[PDB]
């Protein structure tokens, strides 16, 4: 299929595609449609580094067909070859609402 | 000339040059001439943005004949059928009147707002507004027959937006335009209300992202305390009274690297949306909330300079 | 490692093309359409995300390197900014084009175009606009693409790659 | 009328329509389509008359010209090129000559002949726009622009011609273009005499084309006329330089070098006879003849199957060079 | 005949740029950053076209006197492409 | 069949020249307002001589072509080739482009 046509980093992708698969496997997705997190963990990056308090945040995933975008991330580019645990765990282990502490 | 003035600022606008920096906004007591009810009624709603040309021969002086012809107008534009005389009282009214203490400096001509009220006072179903704050780079390639008035704000339904658009373009020969705002205005202004100093924090600070999965559909949503994020703008902030692009770049990567270190999600790759703050909130498609009534000014200045920038 | 223009010797009428970019699909497409035409040489055109490559031999040589800059995601530019600090100077003598997408929806742009502008200026380099999302501009700039990489190939008599670099010199 | 109201008026609707109906520029809508190739043919048609072009069809091509890509609307493009006002040659550079030999030097054939008949089109409505205020920055400052213009547009053609491999549909438009422009100082009585590099003019002699032939002995007894024309005009205006005259008699002295005279080895075809020599050319004075030239071949076969031939070849209709002849001899 | 002669040129101009690239092939990379490449760029462009001047004014047209057919299926082939060429102008 | 190896090694020996060339220059090489002057004053010399060989080149190719026609003239003459047809052709078309030249001018 257009020989003439050279895919460099061929390795990665088929390793990504791999992760992904074993990851999310092959069975259809549940239908889901919102995902929280509520994060309280310290500022790790000079900047802040005496802070001693955390970082109270509140994140929202929305999405018609949520399990199914965040599947198509890593082969797109947006996100590495292994997501998060928090994100590949929503029907494993029957949760929708999370809290998350330093 | 004035034509020659105007060629020569038009060709001007190359990206050569370098972009310049933005003085933090400082709180100002308005002037004391303005109603308080008006500007009570100006805030917490949402309002459509529009981009206008100056209006030729446009009076302040004879306000109430305009009120009538545009009542009429109406009131025969929602009625196909029948006839309508131009002094009649029918079931709607519109209302021309003019604010005061909306300008920013006293070359800037007067503000004024256009209503619609159904009697039954009545209530009101449409609020137009037409303001020019600090839009001197405008007024000096204009002749004297002209009125420059370059930002408008719709409030209520796109029906009557539309019938008081088409009549303004019909009668003054004018020309609207919608006014959008990009990721990097949007990215600019976050930075530039949270440098901004306030007494008591009444709302998080929000920010909306939209992921390019264009097969299928997801939004990012991240809120955060007022006081952490402005104690992170504190820990990156080093120009006195000045906001600066390496800032403003820094304090988006704080943010991206600490979304990247939960979510191994690279948030550098998707699209602002929406930018909700403290003292105003702002969506892509030209929609603004004000809450703040210390820091209008500034708001009010930075729409009419995005607005001139679109119109020339 | 580090690319060098003239690392190895030519092939017997073939010229390469290499294109760097994050968007995987947008390169394909476009190496779809540079190739979907008949031309007088052989071409050949490799993909890539990131520089350096990936070690090899049996890579032939590089005639043209073009950057693919997305306007809508910073990411795509720091790649590039990244990537440009793996490449030697002397490929900078007229084999070295940027290409910027997405300047046609201003509402998406997350980039200033005054950014890439002193970009290409900074290193000497051409810039190009195009929407790759469309098929008719992209046929037009494959096509364009195409005899650039003809003429620094080698293949036009009289014509080579440090003439190109004062042919698309700009005067401010 | 001149007024400023109703200018300011009329930028200002046209702008606006120029900027929302434009389809690569602001927007991705192509649903527009022939809508916009038909109001861009009005603005032309309307244009056409007045003897003038809108600010707001210049501003639009400084804003939206970076963006184009060269096959949407080169029609109208183009045709609203050729109504730019006059002005400075360095100003107007980087705006948009940079842009346009970006676009040139990278397209195909077509794109450059339409871009020549553009260039050929702003300079002939310059020259009218200037012909008429020598009746009413002086003269000096305004002829070096057009002298620049015209060094520019050279240029382009002579890296056009090496790059398209000595392509003929390319040299007749470039042919077509030095035909307007050395008839400038008769036309429109303005001070001027630019001649062709000898790229050009050595690329348009040993050709195998006759019309490329006949148009250069034209173009030449033109340049002869007008100079002859503008050098006893000088002692009444008495400033033209001497080398440009020097130059020109070279090549009328290489022109006949081949024509008539045998005597081909002028200053430009510099070849030493030791190359003839070994290569095995014996008789080279009369090689590039009338009769002996590649392109006049056919002709000479002609006139085998039926001496004093030269009214056979005027009769065929080779105009020019009779014109030549008969200016050249007398 | 004048293909063995065009064969041997051939040959002899790839031994040359062999031993060219292989003289060449001796020198260190040289990378540039965001602070040092203009100037940098100019410096080479400028050694660049000096060596270019030099290269192309030791430059002599070529005899390799070939024989006469060839000379006449070049000029019909020439002719052949004229004919479409004057069409399309007319 | 000859034909078609004579344009391929004419087609290698015009790349190996113009890739050589380049070859030579950078290894000969490899041994700011004040600079573009410089930069430009080169190129125009380049493009000074370059013209100049081309001039020269085209020349004595065409002095060869126009001598080895002339000798064998009455072999295409007696049972020339369909070059003869192409000539007709050419020689119809160039009083009508001459013809439409003139109407133009006028």
């Amino acid at each position: 299929m257009d020989s003439r046509i050279i895919h460099e980093n061929i390795v990665e992708k088929e390793r990504v595609q791999r992760i992904t698969q074993e990851t999310f496997g092959d069975y259809p997705q549940p239908q889901l449609e919102f995902a929280q997190y509520k994060l309280e963990t310290k500022f790790k990056s000079s900047i802040l580094a005496e802070r001693e308090e955390p970082l109270r945040c509140l994140i929202k995933f929305s999405s018609p067909h949520l399990l199914e975008a965040l599947k198509s991330l890593a082969p797109a580019g947006i996100a590495d070859a292994p997501l998060s645990p928090l994100l590949t765990c929503i029907p494993n282990k029957r949760m929708n609402y999370f809290k998350i502490r330093d | 000339p004035l034509q020659k003035r105007l060629e020569s600022v038009r060709k001007q606008s190359s990206f050569i040059l370098t972009p310049p920096r933005r003085k933090i906004p400082q709180c100002s007591q308005l002037q004391e001439d303005v109603d308080p009810q008006k500007v009570a009624f100006l805030l917490h709603k949402q309002w459509t943005l529009y981009s206008l040309t100056p209006l030729y021969k446009f009076s302040y002086s004879n306000l109430k004949e305009y009120s009538r012809l545009l009542n009429a107008f109406i009131v025969a534009e929602k009625q196909k059928g029948l006839a309508v005389e131009v002094g009649e009282d029918f079931n709607i009214k519109v209302i021309f009147s003019t604010l005061l203490g909306m300008k920013g400096t006293q070359r800037d001509p007067e503000a004024f707002l256009v209503q619609i009220v159904s009697k039954s006072e009545g209530k009101v179903l449409w609020t137009g507004w037409f303001c020019c704050v600090f839009g001197d780079s405008l007024l000096e390639t204009v002749s004297e027959d002209f009125t420059c008035l370059p930002l408008f704000l719709a409030n209520g339904a796109e029906s009557n937006t539309a019938i008081i658009g088409t009549w303004f373009q019909k009668t003054f020969d004018c020309y609207f335009s919608p006014l959008a705002i990009n990721a990097f205005n949007l990215s600019w202004m976050a930075a530039m209300w949270t440098a901004c100093k306030m007494d008591h924090y009444v709302a998080t600070t929000e920010f909306l992202w939209s992921v390019p999965c264009s097969p299928q559909s997801l939004d990012i949503s991240f809120a955060i305390h007022p006081e952490d994020a402005k104690a992170l703008w504190d820990s990156v902030h080093k120009t006195p009274g000045e906001v600066t692009q390496e800032e403003v770049d820094l304090f988006m990567d704080c943010l991206y690297s600490h979304f990247h270190r939960h979510f191994k999600i690279h948030l550098s790759a998707t699209r602002l949306v929406r930018v909700s703050t403290s003292v105003a909130s702002a969506h892509t498609d030209g929609k603004i909330k004000i809450l703040c009534h210390k820091y209008l000014i500034g708001v009010l200045a930075y729409l009419t300079e995005l607005a001139i920038f679109q119109i020339e | 490692s580090v690319l060098r223009p003239l690392d190895k010797l030519p092939g017997l009428n073939t010229a390469t093309i290499l294109l760097v970019g994050t968007e995987d699909a947008l390169l394909q497409q476009l190496a779809d359409s540079m190739l979907k035409e008949d031309c007088a040489s052989e071409l050949k055109v490799h993909l890539a995300k990131s520089l350096p490559l990936p070690s090899s031999v049996n890579r032939p040589r590089i005639d043209l390197i073009v950057f693919v800059v997305n306007l809508h995601s910073k990411y795509s530019l720091q790649n590039t900014e990244e990537s440009l600090r793996h490449v030697d100077a002397s490929f900078f003598l007229g084999k070295v084009c940027f290409l910027a997408t997405g300047a046609g929806r201003e509402s998406h742009c997350s980039i200033h175009r005054h950014t890439v502008v002193k970009l290409a200026h900074t290193y000497q380099s051409p810039l190009l606009y195009c929407d790759l999302e469309v098929e008719g501009f992209r046929a037009t700039m494959a096509q364009r693409l195409v005899r650039v990489l003809q003429i620094c190939a080698g293949h036009v008599p009289g014509v080579s790659a440090l003439n190109l670099l004062s042919l698309l010199r700009s005067s401010e | 009328v001149r007024d400023e109201p109703v200018l300011l008026r009329f930028y200002y609707w046209l702008s606006q329509t120029l900027q929302e109906e434009c389809i690569w520029y602001k927007v991705n809508n192509y649903e527009h389509g022939k809508e916009f190739t038909n109001f861009l043919d009005t603005i032309i048609r309307a244009e056409c008359f007045l003897q003038e072009g809108f600010y707001s069809c210049e501003a639009f091509l400084y804003k939206s010209l970076p963006l184009w890509d060269g096959l949407c609307c080169r029609s109208q493009f183009l045709q609203l090129v050729s109504w730019i006002p006059f002005s400075s040659f360095s100003e107007v550079k980087p705006l948009l000559f940079d842009h346009l030999a970006q676009l040139f030097f990278t397209s195909t054939i077509y794109f450059k002949c339409s871009v020549l008949q553009s260039l050929k089109e702003l300079l002939q409505n310059w020259l009218l726009w200037l012909s008429m205020d020598i009746h009413m920055t002086t003269l000096g400052g305004s002829m070096n622009s057009v002298s620049k213009l015209i060094h520019y547009v050279g240029w382009l053609s002579t890296t056009a011609m090496r790059l398209e491999s000595n392509n003929t549909f390319l040299l007749h438009f470039i042919l077509d273009f030095y035909e307007k422009v050395c008839d400038i100082y008769i036309n429109y009585n303005l001070p001027l005499v630019v001649l062709f590099p000898p790229g050009i003019f050595y690329s348009a002699l040993l050709s195998l084309d006759t019309s490329i032939l006949n148009q250069l002995c034209f173009i030449m007894h033109r340049y002869r006329k007008n100079l002859t024309a503008a050098k006893k005009n000088e002692l009444v205006q008495k400033n033209f330089s001497s080398k440009t005259y020097q130059e020109f008699n070279h090549y009328l002295t290489s022109m006949v070098g081949c024509l008539w005279t045998s005597k081909p080895f002028g200053k430009g075809i510099y070849i030493d006879p030791e190359i003839l020599e070994k290569t095995g050319v014996a008789e080279y004075k009369n090689s590039l003849n009338v009769v002996h030239h590649p392109s006049f071949l056919s002709y000479a076969v002609s006139f085998l199957l039926q001496s004093w031939y030269l009214d056979y070849l005027f009769s065929q209709g080779l105009q020019g060079l009779k014109l030549f002849i008969r200016s050249s001899v007398h | 005949n004048t293909e063995e002669e065009l064969i041997r040129e051939c040959e002899e101009m790839w031994k040359d740029m062999e031993e060219c690239q292989n003289k060449l092939s001796l020198i260190g990379t040289e990378t540039l950053t965001d602070s040092n490449a203009q100037l940098s760029l100019l410096i080479m462009q400028v050694k660049c076209l000096t060596a270019e001047l030099s290269q192309w004014q030791k430059k002599t047209p070529e005899t390799i006197p070939l024989t006469e057919d060839v000379l006449i299926t070049l000029g019909k082939e020439e002719f052949q492409k004229l004919r479409q060429d004057l069409e399309m102008v007319l | 069949c000859s034909e078609d190896r004579m344009t391929l090694l004419l087609r290698l020996r015009a790349q190996t020249k113009q890739q050589l060339l380049e070859y030579k220059s950078m290894v000969d090489a490899s041994e700011e307002k004040q600079i573009e002057a410089k930069i430009e004053d080169l190129e125009n010399e380049i493009e000074e001589v370059k013209v100049a060989f081309e001039i020269k080149k085209l020349a004595l190719d065409r002095m060869r072509l126009s001598t080895a026609l002339k000798k064998n003239l009455e072999k295409i003459s007696r049972q020339s080739s369909v070059l003869m047809d192409n000539m007709k052709h050419l020689l119809e078309l160039n009083k009508l482009i001459m013809k439409s030249q003139q109407e133009s001018w006028d």
